[PDB]
């Protein structure tokens, strides 16, 4: 029984958080997202198979370019993340994540995930986007940039409802096992 | 909703503070003190560096946070992460140290199956399994990072503007303490690069880290007054000087140390070519540079050091703002945010003494 580190990279508020809190819980953590996920570890069962995974948030750590990298080694799969209504951080995933992940991890996968799958269809967002003169990133756009950055995979999903959830983190530890 | 969501945040930087010094307590109790049996006290310390007083620290840190949570419309939480700041400085040690901390118990665990064993029973007494001591040397760098996300948030949520701007003043306090611990990181790494420099380095006149902090070093061609045709020669650039050496073997003997507070920058193979010459003075170099590349690299590197020397505004408003390291912790006379790093932080007053980050020597009060 090996622990599989999975640690979870991108700008603040693409909700890595919320992703982390949303599938180690089930649940949807409600009308207040708290701040800290600390570090958990539990079995998962992929593919018949019972695996132990260390899921790892690095929310606080972005903007800090020397300590940032303390959570890197040893780890066996990244999840690179944007949020589909967030051009912004979608540009980071290039200029910023996958560069400095690749140098210190050479040959660690990368899950690239494009997160909050629901508001890319939400009116209010939409409007709220039109007007800063911005528009969500589209499937064949997140998947271009995965295979861009030789990804194993693109995947979008939910923290909200869930969708594309299960996924994100079976497909992690198949791209370790 | 708001002040709901206010309270719910309240709650949440209370109840991680008490997991988290939790956490530092089960370091201590389930692996430093069963670890002394097996561990000489040269391993205990560079695999537990300052945890114990990381621990002291943040039980203390959480009495208060709780006492300033239980008084009336907890008005006095700002305070708190505000007399905490300059505590939480040992985090600096911390963050710059726990990679060499990690590296080195792998590599008892790897040598001693009996510690392997005892830190694998460790983990199973204390979390029964889920986290190993590797894991769990991480929590103090992922915590120090939490605390300004908890007070952005906390911002956010409450519609006191009261309370808004007083936590806005430990939010800034947060964000400088993340700064500065990121920054003695960094200068610990820079350090280490000058100490590697130093050693391979023959008849300096002091300790290089009185130059500052290295910028390039590369092989160029010289001429002196007292030299004309151009000689080999090898050059490291810091801030303070150009220290010109001649490769002897693998080290390199110094043969001129040229003061950049003096000497300035006029603009096929080693042709390409730019002068220092001082303001008003016998000597003058030029420096040949196998590629126009190189060239226009190492001038870029100068322009750099004379500007840490002689930033803008370095005698703005009757000041004489000069390179500084300071032995202390230290506040800005401009931001009141503390100066950042271990050593050449930033500026002081010759006439006042007044410390400043290169950024606000034009907003110090006048001298
Ligand atoms: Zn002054
Ligand atoms: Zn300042």
């Amino acid at each position: 029984m090996q622990a599989i580190k999975c640690v979870v990279v991108g700008d603040g508020a693409v909700g890595k958080t919320c992703l982390l809190i949303s599938y180690t819980t089930n649940a949807f953590p409600g009308e207040y997202i708290p701040t800290v996920f600390d570090n958990y570890s539990a079995n998962v069962m992929v593919d018949g198979k019972p695996v132990n995974l260390g899921l790892w948030d690095t929310a606080g750590q972005e903007d800090y370019d020397r300590l940032r990298p303390l959570s890197y080694p040893q780890t066996d799969v990244f999840l690179i993340c944007f949020s589909l209504v967030s051009p912004a951080s979608f540009e980071n995933v290039r200029a910023k994540w996958y560069p400095e992940v690749r140098h210190h991890c050479p040959n660690t996968p990368i899950i690239l995930v494009g997160t909050k799958l629901d508001l890319r269809d939400d009116k209010d967002t939409i409007e709220k986007l039109k007007e800063k003169k911005l528009t969500p990133i589209t499937y064949p756009q997140g998947l271009a940039m995965a295979k861009e950055i030789g990804a194993v995979k693109y995947l979008e999903c939910s923290a909200l409802t869930q969708r594309g959830l299960k996924t994100v983190f079976d497909e992690a530890i198949r791209a370790v096992l | 909703t708001e002040y709901d969501k206010r309270c719910c945040c309240l709650r949440e930087i209370q109840q991680t503070e008490e997991k988290y010094t939790d956490t530092l307590g089960s370091i201590q109790q389930h692996f430093m003190k069963p670890l002394q049996r097996f561990l000489k006290p040269q391993d205990m310390e560079t695999i537990f560096v300052n945890i114990e007083e990381l621990f002291s620290v943040h039980t203390h840190f959480l009495k208060e946070l709780k006492d300033a949570l239980a008084g009336p419309g907890a008005t006095t939480l700002y305070q708190v992460f505000i007399k905490y700041k300059e505590r939480f400085l040992v985090y600096g040690r911390y963050c710059s140290q726990v990679e060499s901390a990690s590296k080195h118990l792998d590599q008892v665990a790897t040598a001693r199956e009996d510690v392997q064993m005892k830190l694998e029973e460790c983990s199973q007494r204390a979390n029964n399994g889920r986290f190993t001591l590797r894991d769990l040397l991480m929590v103090p760098m992922q915590r120090v990072l939490k605390y300004h996300l908890l007070l952005q948030e906390l911002v956010k949520h409450t519609q006191d503007a009261t309370e808004k701007e007083n936590l806005r003043l430990a939010l800034d306090a947060m964000r400088d303490l993340a700064q500065c611990v990121n920054e003695v990181k960094r200068d610990n790494e820079t350090l280490r690069q000058i100490t590697n420099f130093q050693l391979s380095i023959e008849n300096l006149d002091q300790s290089l880290a009185n130059y500052g902090r290295p910028k390039i070093d590369g092989e160029l061609k010289i001429t002196s007054v007292e030299r004309r045709s151009k000689t080999d020669r090898y050059a490291f650039l810091l801030d303070k000087a150009l220290l010109i050496c001649k490769r002897r073997g693998d080290s390199y003997d110094l043969k001129a140390s040229v003061n950049l507070h003096s000497f300035q920058v006029r603009d096929k193979k080693w042709s390409h070519m730019f002068l220092l010459i001082e303001d008003q003075g016998a000597q003058g170099y030029e420096l040949f540079f196998k590629t126009r590349e190189l060239k226009k690299k190492w001038m870029e590197q100068f322009e750099m050091a004379i500007s840490n020397i002689y930033p803008e505004n370095a005698t703005a408003n009757g000041h004489d703002f000069q390179m500084f390291s300071f032995e202390e912790t230290t506040s800005c006379k401009a931001c009141q945010m503390l100066l950042r790093g271990t050593f050449y932080q930033g500026y002081r007053c010759y006439r006042c003494r007044a410390p400043a980050h290169k950024e606000c020597l034009g907003r110090v009060p006048p001298c």
